């Protein structure tokens, strides 16, 4: 994993001996070159996973993470670089440093062949997320923004971390090749609960989890477009990665122990849907919508068959380029109109044609038309869950009309009726956003034709 | 003689059919005149700002940011603690969770004692 | 009670209004313009009997007890005109109804596919933006202490000067576009 | 109650302000001036070669893997030949008539 | 479909509906002719009158214009302005 | 827009009722705001709960599209309450008749569905009869377990 | 050309619609009385419908006693 | 663009059921004033419109004879 | 559709059920009753893929029909007499089937009589 370290260690030369105004386009080129080279991970055995060395390996499942974060960075440019017009030359230079840094401590927390290694990444992550929320916002409240993101996840991660430590005190190690031979059976005790506990809480934190997802609405909805896209899109994900990763030790006493969790994601999804239905901001509306997938992610993890997982994987993946694709179309229109208000702006169809076709695709993508991606992992979470009781079905059709019910609304709130008088600063679409929406949905697009290279490392 | 007609929750009483629509008295012609007044002068001014030539952009309206500021960042200070907020808190946050962890609970139980005993129909279920 | 010029209906109004409301429902009960015609006389009759009453509270009865016979007797589904406000052709055509300021966003490529029609449009924007001032002068000299007290807008009282705030009425899209 | 005489005659001006701008709508002769530039087509173009391209493809691609195409025999009635070897279904059993 | 509208036709349209009135004797009207002291009307025969045009030419008129429309050149700048006619 | 100018805490002085009417556009009078049981609405106020589809519709209205004005107070349900949601017209019949007519329908076709369900209709005749033994090799059955003889005979 | 719309009066007609209107109408009834005249038997009936009550005791196997 | 009208003094309540509504009226007390310009619809080709059983035996005639016709034909080929 | 008002608004033990029938054994009352012959063989019904339904007494009619109308394309309506003699077949195996039917009525009628006449002497 040498060979995509060092040129992503290496943007940050490109970014600060660049000319006075060429920055934004060599950073896109050799980010664009970067991605291209990241296909090369795809050699996967059916049997062997790909491990580079003694530090870094590389499964069927954090390839598609890494292809999707070393993509997301050119377009994470591409979307940052027209708030930041007026911004100082040094100001510049040190926000796409922070985006090359969060890119390549992310992509360094999904080849980690070490527990500790990975955790030291995943908590690594936060610190330039909390410096864009908190300098490169927009509101007031994203200095408040600035709190509930990070304390909330470092009270699930130190009791974690102790946990961590323990399995070193007890296993001998902790990479992850060895302990998939020198597991052991967890009996039923109150010690084995607290450490099953300290291990989930903090992807239960980071995922999130209904009941702990305050911080998700508050950090989204302040932050600029590059933040919502890195919460959305990726940083959700780290969450079900060490779920993956860490369910495997916690065995078997995840049978009688995911029930409450269950029940909470279960209801959670119903719970953030109807609050959904009836969100004023467009962004909050992304963002419930987030917690929604991600608690049936946790769902698909925590009852733990094959089909869960190969649903949870397709379905993180969808999810992170169509919420990606949302905010970037919440950011076109907040750009256009200057205001976060979902009623303001009505009617822009008969104004924008060519963005109302791709509010279209998106909503269209949202509520999991088939045959693509997003169908795939919500159908296979859902045999799964019917495998495991049969009633937990009715909890999930609801759920899809819910969807259908807001995802519809925020295109027609959006899109159709009669337009605005008030507001006539509407400029026809520029080339740059248009370059965007097409860049994030022709991979989603194109990903339905071959699957499997995002059914998990169990394919 | 006529059925009267019941005004409902989702079917409202109709406007020529409201007896205090007919009161000629005094108090309510002021009224009227006052809310006419407070009407046109908002006209007047949203007009006045709508039709400038010089403004290329958004007329700002005070009521939608003040209702989009109430429904959302004025929840918490105006809210205190009491039997009927608690009682509803109570059944609405942790009933359904409770509810359907019992099903859920008994459901899962009775499947895993049928399938111990074999009693329950696994012919060809090799997908799980 | 609720009129863009006036604060209240008065009497005559409502009469007037129940009249029309009352024939539109009895041209809506008998389909053929006959019967409608026999019993749109008989209605004529029934309000004409009690047209010069001059007790004023038994004027308010009889229009009381005439709104309750509307209300008891009308049609589920009364007719409606398709403009209409609740009919099916209603605002259908808004999706095409493009306001004019996008003219102003076109592109020079295309601005010089009609030169005369743009160069009119020019011609109409200077003479807005010269007459402006003069008609937002004219507005804040006539308007009373606390603001207008109606919403009806003053003519142009002076030669050469246009109503004030003519620009969004004059060029609203059609009803056809 | 009439028209009152001051907003008659602000809809008078307004009427004639929109009669001038309506008139003003029309184009003339020369607008728009645009910028300067097989019978059997449709049966050939649309037809054929895709029955050319997707017939080489169920030829030599679809029924080279097995159990791709896979057919429902067709119904053997007594009286019939076979032609793959030549046996002959004998005919049924002499008729109990009825009518 | 839907054959254009001139001023012409829509005063020719309402002069045959008021013509065909028997209230109003035709011999004495004129286009610039009030109801209620030319003609000597009523307020319900002016409500007849506007119903009578809306079932002609198709449309509704509401009843905040209706009550001050009184003269048939007042209808016919009515329905000019609201069928954008003269274009 | 400025501090004072957005929603507080619930007005308990008449002088705070008054700046708060002020503030909302409106007559002190008609300024009704939600009782303060705790529950987060704060001072503003309580509209007579109607849908749009009961405002007038031919007024020259600021938003034609959602039958509003411009500056004047938004319900606290208004996403609720627009014309593409819940409506709240005036029926011509009573809804507690409607209700019960409609109850009375469904439970009436549902019971004279099971009476008829109990005494169903058929025609005059015999089971039809079919040869080899009901087709028991042409059912699927095993050809080895040689079935039961059923025979039927010629009537 | 064209046909040009009348103001309260008959509509302007064109002989062809009427033409194949009629057409169209006697081709229907033509094949509704061919169609009876030689099917006849999907309508009325295909088969005669035996009495229960007309059978015979001893083609019944009644044995009596 | 020029749609000229028909004279209006031929618009007379003659032959329809509006002097049955006038009758009705005259005998009860009344006037009516609109039956002039609602006598347009009664007189003219909008005049004698036919029946149901007309309407649903729109063009039996023709159909008839042709059945005739192919049935005769049908015998002599069938010799 | 009289027997409906008989069985339900009459009585229900003289009435037969169409759920079980016959309950009288096929040899009371009829000396030495003859079985139906079946026509079409096994093999022949096994390769002409008829449907299950449609393997009656008489099918072998309906393959002879079937292979009328493949071997007649596209002339739809040439031999219709095939259809003919299938209907009259199944008409006739209807006919059997109400005879079937006012036999287990009769029977059932007379086993009334009987304890009839048995309450009476007893
Ligand atoms: C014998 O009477 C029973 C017939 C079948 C059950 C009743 C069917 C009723 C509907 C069909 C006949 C309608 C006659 C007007």
């Amino acid at each position: 994993m040498l060979k995509y370290i060092i040129p992503t260690m290496m943007l940050m030369p490109l970014t600060w001996l660049s000319k006075n105004s060429m920055i934004w386009i060599n950073t896109t080129l050799h980010s664009l070159l970067i991605s291209l080279t990241s296909l090369l991970l795809l050699n996967q055995f059916g049997d062997n996973s790909l491990n580079f060395s003694l530090t870094f390996f590389s499964d069927s499942l954090s390839t598609p993470l890494l292809i999707l974060t070393m993509w997301l960075l050119p377009l994470m440019l591409m979307a940052s670089q027209h708030h930041l017009s007026k911004e100082n030359l040094a100001r510049k230079k040190l926000f796409i440093s922070m985006l090359i840094l969060l890119q390549l401590f992310l992509i360094m927390t999904f080849t980690a062949t070490e527990l500790i290694f990975f955790y030291i990444m995943f908590e690594a992550t936060l610190v330039p997320t909390l410096i864009i929320i908190t300098r490169w916002g927009n509101q007031t409240e994203r200095l408040n923004a600035g709190l509930y993101f990070l304390f909330y996840t470092l009270a699930g991660s130190l009791p974690l971390l102790v946990a961590l430590i323990y399995i070193q005190n007890t296993m001998g190690s902790l990479n992850f090749l060895i302990l998939q031979y020198w597991v052991q059976p967890m009996p039923n005790s109150w010690s084995n609960t607290f450490m099953w506990l300290a291990c989930m809480m903090a992807f239960m934190v980071k995922m999130p989890l209904y009941g702990l997802h305050l911080w998700l609405p508050k950090a989204h909805v302040e932050a600029p477009i590059a933040g919502s896209m890195v919460l959305a899109a990726i940083l959700l994900k780290l969450g079900g990665y060490g779920m993956m990763r860490i369910t495997l030790l916690l065995n078997p006493i995840t049978d009688f122990m995911a029930y409450p969790f269950i029940m909470l994601s279960l209801w959670g999804m119903i719970m953030t849907s109807s609050i959904c239905l009836r969100q004023t901001d467009l962004k909050s509306l992304i963002a419930y919508s987030s917690v929604s997938h991600m608690a049936l992610v946790i769902v698909a993890i925590l009852i733990q068959t094959p089909w869960s997982y190969m649903g949870a994987t397709a379905l993180m993946i969808a999810h992170g380029l169509t919420s990606s694709m949302l905010f970037c179309l919440a950011n076109s229109n907040y750009e256009r109109v200057h205001s976060r208000t979902m009623i303001l702006a009505r009617g822009l169809q008969t104004l924008l044609p060519l963005m109302a076709a791709w509010w279209l695709l998106a909503s269209l993508t949202n509520l999991a038309l088939p045959p693509s991606i997003n169908l795939i992992g919500e159908l296979f979470v859902v045999m799964s869950t019917f495998s495991w009781s049969n009633i937990t079905i009715i909890l999930m059709g609801l759920n899809m009309v819910i969807t259908a019910l807001y995802s519809l609304y925020m295109l027609i709130t959006t899109q159709r009726g009669k337009h605005t008088h008030h507001i006539n600063n509407i400029l026809p679409s520029f080339t740059r956003e248009n370059a965007l929406m097409s860049l994030h949905m022709l991979p989603l697009l194109l990903l339905s034709l071959n699957p499997k290279i995002i059914l998990g490392p169990l394919y | 003689s006529f059925p009267k007609y019941e005004p409902s929750r989702l079917a409202s009483l109709p406007t020529t059919l409201d007896p205090a629509e007919y009161d000629i008295s005094s108090e309510t012609r002021k009224a009227q005149a006052e809310r006419l007044a407070i009407r046109s002068r908002l006209k007047r001014e949203y007009q006045l700002q709508y039709n400038d030539p010089s403004r290329r952009g958004v007329v700002e309206d005070p009521a939608l940011i003040r209702w989009t500021c109430a429904r959302s960042a004025n929840v918490y200070p105006n809210f205190r603690p009491n039997t009927k907020t608690s009682l509803l808190g109570a059944l609405f946050g942790i009933g359904p969770l409770i509810f359907w962890y019992y099903v859920f609970k008994t459901d899962r139980d009775r499947k895993e004692k049928l399938i111990q005993e074999g009693k329950l129909d696994r012919t060809f279920n090799i997908s799980y | 009670a609720f009129l863009p010029s006036a604060a209240y209906l008065t009497h005559q109004q409502k009469v007037l209004q129940l009249y029309k409301r009352a024939l539109r429902h009895l041209e809506s009960r008998c389909v053929h313009r006959d019967k409608y015609r026999y019993f749109a006389c008989l209605l004529r009759a029934r309000f004409d009997e009690h047209k010069n009453e001059k007790d004023m509270v038994k004027a308010t009865q009889l229009l009381r007890e005439a709104e309750k016979e509307f209300w008891h007797g009308q049609h589920p589904q009364p007719y409606i005109f398709p403009e209409s406000p609740g009919g099916t052709s209603y605002e259908r055509y808004e999706c095409y109804k493009v306001p004019e300021w996008c003219l102003d966003d076109w592109h020079p490529s295309e601005k010089a596919m009609y030169p005369d029609y743009f160069a009119k449009r020019e011609q109409w924007k200077k003479l807005r933006r010269e007459s402006w001032e003069r008609e937002v002068k004219q507005l804040q000299e006539e308007t009373p202490v606390g603001g207008p007290r109606t919403e009806a807008l003053p003519p142009a009282r002076k030669q050469g000067d246009l109503p004030p705030l003519w620009w969004h009425i004059v060029t609203r899209p059609r009803e056809r576009p | 109650s009439g028209y009152t005489p001051d907003e008659k005659l602000r809809l008078q001006q307004l009427r004639e302000l929109r009669r001038r701008w309506l008139k003003d709508q029309e184009l003339s002769p020369r607008e728009p001036v645009l910028p300067p530039r097989r019978h059997s087509i449709f049966a050939f173009t649309h037809v054929l070669i895709p029955v050319w391209i997707i017939h080489y493809y169920l030829k030599y691609h679809v029924t080279t893997k097995p159990y791709t195409i896979v057919e429902k025999k067709p119904r053997i009635f007594p009286g019939d030949t076979i032609l793959e070897t030549g046996e002959v279904i004998p005919p049924m059993k002499e008729f109990p008539d009825q009518h | 479909d839907a054959p254009p509208l001139t001023l012409e036709g829509i005063k020719d349209r309402v002069l045959y509906v008021l013509k065909l009135y028997d209230k109003i004797d035709p011999e004495k009207l004129s286009v610039n002719s009030h109801f209620m002291k030319d003609l000597g009307l009523d307020s319900l025969d002016q409500v007849e009158i506007i119903m009578a045009m809306e079932d002609e030419f198709g449309f509704e008129i509401p009843d905040i214009d209706a009550e001050k429309l009184m003269c048939p050149q007042e209808i016919v700048d009515y329905i000019a302005d609201k069928k954008d006619v003269y274009e | 827009i400025t501090k004072d100018m957005l929603p507080g805490p619930y007005p308990k002085t008449p002088e705070e009722r008054a700046a708060a009417a002020k503030k909302y556009n409106m007559r002190v009078e008609d300024y009704e705001p939600y009782p303060d049981d705790g529950m987060g609405y704060g001072d503003y106020p309580k509209l007579p709960d109607r849908s749009q589809q009961e405002r007038d519709p031919w007024y020259d209205w600021d938003h034609p599209d959602l039958r509003l004005n411009w500056g004047e107070p938004m319900h606290w349900d208004l996403d609720m309450y627009i014309r593409n949601r819940v409506d709240t017209s005036p029926t011509p019949v009573n809804w507690n008749l409607m209700c019960k007519h409609l109850f009375g329908f469904v439970a009436f076709m549902l019971f004279m569905f099971w009476v008829g369900e109990t005494y169903p209709t058929y025609q005059p005749v015999g089971p039809k009869q079919y040869p080899y033994n009901n087709l028991y090799l042409e059912r699927g059955g095993d050809p080895n377990k040689e079935p039961e003889p059923v025979v039927h005979y010629e009537i | 050309a064209h046909i040009e719309p009348r103001y309260r009066q008959f509509p302007q007609l064109t002989r062809s619609q009427v033409i194949q209107a009629e057409f169209f109408s006697a081709t229907m009834w033509f094949w509704i009385l061919w169609r009876f005249w030689h099917d006849s038997d999907a309508v009325l009936g295909h088969f005669p419908y035996p009495d229960p009550s007309q059978w015979t005791d001893e083609e019944l196997g009644i044995p009596p006693d | 663009s020029k749609m000229e009208l028909p004279d209006y003094k031929q618009w007379k309540i003659e032959g329809t059921p509006l002097e049955t509504v006038q009758e009705k009226l005259a005998a009860r007390g009344l006037r009516d004033p609109w039956g002039r310009n609602e006598a347009w619809r009664y007189m003219g080709g909008f005049a004698n419109n036919v029946s149901f059983v007309g309407a649903l035996l729109k063009g039996f005639k023709w159909g008839f004879a042709a059945f005739v016709v192919a049935v005769g034909a049908e015998y002599y080929l069938e010799s | 559709g009289a027997h409906l008002a008989r069985r339900y608004l009459g009585d229900a033990s003289v009435e037969p059920e169409p759920l079980r029938m016959p309950t009288f054994p096929p040899d009371y009352g009829f000396p030495e009753r003859k079985e139906r012959e079946m026509v079409a063989t096994q093999q022949e019904m096994n390769d002409a893929q008829l449907v299950l339904q449609q393997r009656d007494y008489c099918a072998h009619y309906l393959i002879r029909f079937l292979k009328c109308k493949r071997d007649s394309f596209p002339n739809f309506l040439a031999c219709k007499h095939e259809q003919h003699d299938w209907d009259y077949c199944e008409h006739l195996d209807y006919v059997k089937r109400m005879k079937e039917f006012e036999r287990e009525r009769r029977l059932l009628q007379r086993k009334k009589r009987r304890e009839q006449r048995e309450a009476d002497m007893a």
